[PDB]
């Protein structure tokens, strides 16, 4: 003698993928300054859930997949509307740079001279610039002049690593996994609802990476399928390492009118002698991340199993150096002498024009910056492959994987607030 | 209102029911519902998205008779062939996400059952007058 | 207004223990309670809670060794612990959660109005 | 979890001083902090909720305010009576927490 | 749900009157609510436009004192002006298309009439306490 | 339907409550309701957020269980810390303007106090069956 | 000589066809909103306007 009894406002849930959204942090064209978020701040929302074992997955995370997807669309829409250079894919007359050059500079320099367009459609003017040997080809040319467009990038549009925030619409809920040493799947017993998650930099970078969270108590290394040597391996330091670069040769640029209201901005001559870009690594520290790393591979490639360190092999910068983008400039470094050793000066390289998602060019163009660069960052994670004693080397993926380490402690549900169950009672 | 929400569904299905409005207090709005076209577009799309979904599940109780009020008696019995437990072991030892499992089969047959709502009408008018 | 609590004790490792509070002046029944224990030389480490409506928190450290009831006929609360270490000692306290500043339901503040005077539990060969 | 640190270990202080002492969390706890005193023999008593809220039965003199990962408490001028170890607990993130407390001696 | 809608057309009010929730349950969601801003953004609009209209309705039926329910007594008297049938014969021989034009002329002042549901509430209010 | 809306502030709340109706009927359509995304974009923009706002004070008032009518008894006491004055004193020297400014320091306690429905729901089912 | 803005900024010529009268446009409130009208007379522009 049981009856119908609909229930609302019932704490159920389901998984789904929706979109979240971004919340900014108050305190200014540093991009996602104009596609603000509107300023959140007290919004300390989070409830501890007792039992209600759930489980999650990071690599089967939708919210990695909007970072990726809305990153790149206000990349573009940031740097859409500039200048368009197609005055400056034009032949090259070049000649060495003859100034005091050090040996681990020569050939990095050229002198180069062209028929520019001027404002006044009738006549050209004669403009050089200095480049750098990576962005030009000898037939010269500017390297990507025969495959697509090439802009400049907007002088006072600053990418800056602004932490984002994320939260739930209405309707949904994120749920934080708390368990430690969670290896990024299955259950987890201590789970917390909130309301937004916490800041997230959207540093982009290759093999280390760089500026993000720390480990809570060891170092942790996860991926997918542990023994497919197909796969990227993920290394979250417990103890941050800083990185030291720095961008030698005190320069400035030139402002050059190309048309009516487009201006061009040229690299200058250095003052006092040249040099080469590189980094600073502590020896002391990075020993002993390799040496906490191979105590966790052991786990599970064998205590008796040696470990080796090996280079970036591969065909290209995108591949094997790592990118940093400090200053606005763009750096390419050379990490065979930290991947070295079996259980710190890098030189490093810069250019101008970016493909970023390789697709057909885009080019911003990176305007020439005046003085000098100084940047220190903090050396968070890992990326490995193996090849299979086993060895392993700096692995590869795209930006997806620079957001997935941060984002495996959340999930988002769908709520459904609305079922029945028997009682007692009748109309 | 993260006072208190979803925390609720750690204990029993008897116990949830005590605190219903606590999440009923927190599904129409959003962090964009506190607070170039290009990409913010997405802010209004999940504005109306997410009225549709309440209004959807108002409708449905409006048209079960069931509108107001957390807890809504039915008149409509329950099926032996649903489930096969003491109605106190369901109320004290299963959790609100164990029960909806449990029955998720008969979920369109009991909403259907539902529309008996509307036989009830016709005979409240008759002898209403 | 008071917790009124029971006198000490000493046992040994392996034993088990009931402590209780009272409540003086008041209704347990309108608030969430909790216990903490004060070892020596520490602060006070929250050891477990109950609501309003019977749902209870635990601590990982005591979890499946302490649980936590309420009689609010007679306005008692308890702790029961069971297979009780030498590092358990500690002076147990209960005390009457603060008021939140907006309604959670049977969610806890975690921060308190009123404590008791202390129960010490020695554990010891 | 949160941790929660305390400083100085203890404060050296004289009548009609008006002092301070400050709590840290090694992540944010928004304004999820509370203050308590303690005299040895006596129970808890809380004074401060919610970085900066008063409480009835607390004297007007005690004040404290902060957010995020730095909290402060002060007395605006010292009472010999004041003479306790304070401490700082935070309610933000489940298992809740607390500081190791700093002692005040007065002179 | 076109398991059936609005084929009650065919027959009269009476009939009629017996599946009003079978239209009630198609009137919320649209093809694009089951499922390059151009083109798309009239999706958008279409789903605001949908929900505007469904609460206009609903809220006129609050105003009234009709909130719930299917079919609601008024206490306003009919007036002779507004028709000239037996009460048998619009609900036995009518259809609603064919009784919508007929009294088409008094949509306004009937509804006008409806405001005195205001009256109502503040009567009983005093004699409620 | 400017044929009466805000001329009721000029009077007392006594007064005022007898025409509640009036700006209820004017809360759901603005000119853009009863009518090159560039600039026509806003107006769609306006409609949805105008639903919303409707929507939150209807849902506040479902939650409290007083989701129908113009005025809710809701069982909850007065306090005497929130006002000094006769009740007859309010009603016929203020009006709404007026008595909003004076408690509106205790919106939110008057509103937490209202989640009190729910518990009366909970005793309801016990002793309805 | 050299028209004065070329050196400067992008120039463009205004369609034939589109024609800027002041054409007089009257404004409305959304819903939830309500527009005051101060109807003091010889109000100076700014406080209280006892007839609206
Ligand atoms: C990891 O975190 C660290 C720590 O935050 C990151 O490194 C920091 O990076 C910022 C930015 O690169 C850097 O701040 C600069 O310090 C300089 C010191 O003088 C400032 O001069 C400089 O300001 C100018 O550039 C800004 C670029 O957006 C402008 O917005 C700003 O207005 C200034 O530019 C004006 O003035 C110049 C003067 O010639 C003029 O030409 C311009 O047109 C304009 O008028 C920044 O403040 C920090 O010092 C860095 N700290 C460290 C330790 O490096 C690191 O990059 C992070 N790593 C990763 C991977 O994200
Ligand atoms: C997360 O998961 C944990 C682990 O399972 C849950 O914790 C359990 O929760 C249940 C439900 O509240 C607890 O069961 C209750 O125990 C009470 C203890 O009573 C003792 O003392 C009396 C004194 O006379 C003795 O008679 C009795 O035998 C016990 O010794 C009971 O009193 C409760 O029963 C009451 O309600 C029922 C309802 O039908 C009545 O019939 C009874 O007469 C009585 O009124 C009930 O049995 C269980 O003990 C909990 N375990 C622990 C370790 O605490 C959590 O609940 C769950 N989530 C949350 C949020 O709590
Ligand atoms: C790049 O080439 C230009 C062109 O020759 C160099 O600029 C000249 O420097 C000499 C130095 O005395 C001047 O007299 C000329 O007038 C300069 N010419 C122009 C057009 O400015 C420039 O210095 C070279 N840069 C480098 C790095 O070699
Ligand atoms: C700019 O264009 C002029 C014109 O083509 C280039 O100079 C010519 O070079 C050819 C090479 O054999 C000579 O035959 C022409 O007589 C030159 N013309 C003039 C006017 O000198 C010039 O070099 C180009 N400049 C740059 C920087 O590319
Ligand atoms: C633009 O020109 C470059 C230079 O010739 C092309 O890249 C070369 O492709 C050949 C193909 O065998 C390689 O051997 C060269 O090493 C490549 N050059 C460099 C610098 O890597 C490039 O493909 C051309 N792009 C288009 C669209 O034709
Ligand atoms: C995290 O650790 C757990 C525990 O070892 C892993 O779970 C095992 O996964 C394999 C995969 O086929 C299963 O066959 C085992 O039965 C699982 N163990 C248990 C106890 O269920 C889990 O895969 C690990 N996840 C990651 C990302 O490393
Ligand atoms: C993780 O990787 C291992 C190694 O590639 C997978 O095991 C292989 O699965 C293929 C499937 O046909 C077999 O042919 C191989 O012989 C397996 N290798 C071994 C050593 O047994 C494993 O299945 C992967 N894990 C998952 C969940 O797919
Ligand atoms: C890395 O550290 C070295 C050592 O301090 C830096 O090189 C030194 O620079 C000073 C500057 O006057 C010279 O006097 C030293 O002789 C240099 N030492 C060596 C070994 O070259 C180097 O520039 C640092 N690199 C970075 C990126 O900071
Ligand atoms: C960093 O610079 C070193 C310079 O020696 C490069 O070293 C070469 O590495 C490849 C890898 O197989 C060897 O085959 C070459 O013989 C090495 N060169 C020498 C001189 O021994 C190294 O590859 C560079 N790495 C990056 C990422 O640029
Ligand atoms: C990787 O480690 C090896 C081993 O230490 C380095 O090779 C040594 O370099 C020193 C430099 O003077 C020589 O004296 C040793 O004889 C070299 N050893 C061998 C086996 O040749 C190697 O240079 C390191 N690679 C990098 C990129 O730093
Ligand atoms: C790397 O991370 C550490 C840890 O957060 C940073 O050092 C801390 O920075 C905060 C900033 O206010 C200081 O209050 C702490 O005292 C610092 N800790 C230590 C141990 O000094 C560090 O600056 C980061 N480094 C880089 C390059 O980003
Ligand atoms: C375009 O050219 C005009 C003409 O030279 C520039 O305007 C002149 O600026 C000088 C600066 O001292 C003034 O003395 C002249 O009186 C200005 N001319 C006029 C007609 O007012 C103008 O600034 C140039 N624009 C750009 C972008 O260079
Ligand atoms: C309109 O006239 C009134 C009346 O003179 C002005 O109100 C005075 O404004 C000054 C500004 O500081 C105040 O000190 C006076 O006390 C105001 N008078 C009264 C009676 O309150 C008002 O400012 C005038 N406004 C304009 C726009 O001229
Ligand atoms: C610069 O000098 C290097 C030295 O070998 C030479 O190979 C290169 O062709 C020179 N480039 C120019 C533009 O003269
Ligand atoms: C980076 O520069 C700071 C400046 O004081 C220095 O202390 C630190 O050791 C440098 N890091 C490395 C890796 O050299
Ligand atoms: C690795 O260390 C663990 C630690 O207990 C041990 O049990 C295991 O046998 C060791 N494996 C090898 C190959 O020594
Ligand atoms: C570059 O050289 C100029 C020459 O005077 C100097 O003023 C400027 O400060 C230098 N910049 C740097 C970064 O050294
Ligand atoms: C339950 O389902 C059976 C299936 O035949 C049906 O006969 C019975 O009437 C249904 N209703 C109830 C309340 O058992
Ligand atoms: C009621 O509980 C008893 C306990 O064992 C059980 O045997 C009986 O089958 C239960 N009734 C139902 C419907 O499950
Ligand atoms: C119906 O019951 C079967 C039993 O295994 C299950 O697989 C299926 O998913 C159920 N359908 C629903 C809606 O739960
Ligand atoms: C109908 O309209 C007439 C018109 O004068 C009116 O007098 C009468 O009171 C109205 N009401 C009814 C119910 O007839
Ligand atoms: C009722 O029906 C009879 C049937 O002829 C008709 O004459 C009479 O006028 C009807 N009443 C009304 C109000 O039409
Ligand atoms: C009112 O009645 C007249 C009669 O011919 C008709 O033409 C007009 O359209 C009617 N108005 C309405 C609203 O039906
Ligand atoms: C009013 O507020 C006081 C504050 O202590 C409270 O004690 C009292 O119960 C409240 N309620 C009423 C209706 O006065
Ligand atoms: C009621 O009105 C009288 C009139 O003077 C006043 O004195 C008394 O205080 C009033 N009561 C309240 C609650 O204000
Ligand atoms: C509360 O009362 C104080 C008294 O001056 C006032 O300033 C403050 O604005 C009030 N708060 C609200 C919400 O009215």
């Amino acid at each position: 003698n049981l009856w119908v009894t609909v229930y609302y406002g019932v704490p159920v849930w389901k998984d789904a993928e929706t979109t979240l959204f971004c919340a900014s942090d108050a305190k200014k064209h540093n991009v996602w300054a104009t596609h603000a978020c509107v300023p959140t701040d007290p919004n300390p929302q989070e409830i501890h859930l007792e039992n209600v074992t759930e489980e999650f997955n990071m690599w089967k995370n939708n919210m990695v997949e909007q970072m990726h997807t809305d990153i790149i669309s206000l990349w573009d829409q940031s740097l859409k509307p500039c200048v368009k250079l197609t005055p400056l894919c034009v032949t090259l007359q070049c000649t060495n740079v003859t100034n005091n050059i050090t040996d681990d500079m020569r050939g990095e320099l050229k002198n180069c001279s062209f028929n520019m367009t001027t404002e006044l459609r009738d006549k050209k003017q004669k403009v050089y610039s200095l480049f750098y040997r990576l962005d030009v080809v000898q037939i010269y040319r500017l390297i990507n002049c025969n495959t697509s467009a090439i802009t400049q990038a907007c002088p006072k549009v600053s990418f800056e690593p602004i932490p984002i925030h994320y939260c739930a619409p209405a309707g949904f809920a994120i749920l934080k996994c708390k368990d430690k040493k969670f290896n990024g799947t299955g259950p987890c017993p201590s789970v917390s609802t909130v309301q937004c998650t916490h800041g997230i930099k959207p540093v982009v970078s290759t093999q280390l990476l760089l500026n993000g969270s720390l480990a809570e108590e060891e170092v942790m290394i996860r991926s997918e399928n542990i023994t497919n040597n197909a796969k990227n391996i993920l290394v979250q330091f417990n103890t941050p390492v800083q990185i030291n670069c720095t961008r030698p040769n005190n320069n400035t640029r030139k402002s050059i009118r190309i048309g009516p209201g487009q201006w061009f901005y040229a690299t200058g001559d250095i003052i006092g002698d040249i040099r080469q870009a590189h980094c600073n690594v502590s020896k002391a520290t990075w020993n002993e991340t390799l040496g906490k790393v191979v105590k966790q591979l052991r786990k599970h490639f064998g205590n008796n199993t040696i470990i080796r360190f090996a280079n970036s092999s591969g065909g290209d910068l995108e591949v094997t150096t790592h990118s940093f983008n400090c200053g606005g400039e763009f750096f390419y470094c050379n990490t065979s002498g930290l991947f070295n050793s079996t259980w710190i000066t890098l030189p490093c390289r810069i250019k101008q024009i970016i493909n970023m998602w390789q697709r057909i060019g885009q080019a911003m163009y990176a305007p020439p910056i005046q003085g000098v660069i100084r940047c220190v960052s903090n050396i968070t994670g890992l990326i490995l492959t193996r090849d299979g004693t086993e060895t392993f080397r700096p692995g590869g993926g795209d930006m997806r994987d620079n957001w997935r380490s941060e984002l495996y402690k959340y999930k988002v549900v769908k709520i459904e607030p609305l079922g029945v169950a028997p009682t007692r009672c009748k109309r | 209102v993260f006072l208190g929400f979803l925390g609720a569904a750690g204990s029993t299905m008897g116990a949830a029911s005590m605190t219903l409005t606590v999440q009923a207090r927190n599904l129409l709005s959003g962090i964009v519902q506190q607070q170039l076209t290009v990409w913010g577009i997405k802010q209004l799309q999940a504005r109306v998205l997410a009225v549709e979904r309440y209004l959807r599940d108002q409708q449905l109780l409006g048209i079960w008779g069931c509108s107001g009020k957390l807890i809504c008696c039915t008149n409509v019995p329950w099926n032996s062939s649903w489930s096969n437990r003491n109605l106190s072991e369901i109320w004290d030892n299963m959790t609100w996400l164990q029960w909806d499992k449990e029955i998720s089969n008969y979920t369109q047959i009991i909403y259907g059952l539902l529309e008996e709502s509307q036989n009830q009408q016709e005979k409240n008018e008759q002898d209403l007058l | 207004v008071q917790l009124v609590q029971s006198g000490g004790a000493l046992v040994q490792p392996g034993a088990s223990l009931r402590l209780s509070c009272a409540a003086s002046e008041f209704s347990f029944s309108t608030h969430d309670m909790h216990w903490v224990r004060q070892a020596p030389g520490k602060g006070l480490e929250w050891v477990s809670g109950i609501n309003i409506h019977g749902g209870t928190y635990y601590p990982d450290s005591v979890k499946g060794r302490f649980t936590i009831s309420r009689d609010s006929a007679k306005n008692s609360l308890y702790l029961q612990m069971s297979s009780l270490r030498d590092g358990d000692t500690a002076v147990y306290f209960c005390a009457r959660g603060g008021k939140p500043i907006y309604y959670s339901g049977g969610y806890p503040s975690w921060y308190f109005d009123l404590w008791g005077p202390g129960t010490p539990i020695t554990i010891s060969s | 979890d949160v941790v929660m640190t305390q400083s100085p270990g203890f404060r050296s202080v004289t009548l009609k001083e008006k002092v301070s002492i400050t709590c840290q969390a090694s992540q944010t706890i928004g304004t999820n902090l509370h203050w308590y005193q303690q005299k040895p023999g006596q129970s808890p008593k809380l004074l401060i909720k919610y970085s900066s809220q008063s409480i009835s039965g607390v004297p007007s003199r005690f004040s404290g305010s902060g957010s995020g990962t730095d909290f402060t408490l002060t007395i605006n001028s010292l009472e010999a009576d004041d003479a306790a170890t304070y401490y700082c607990q935070q309610t933000n993130s489940f298992p809740c927490t607390f500081g190791p407390g700093t002692k005040v001696e007065i002179k």
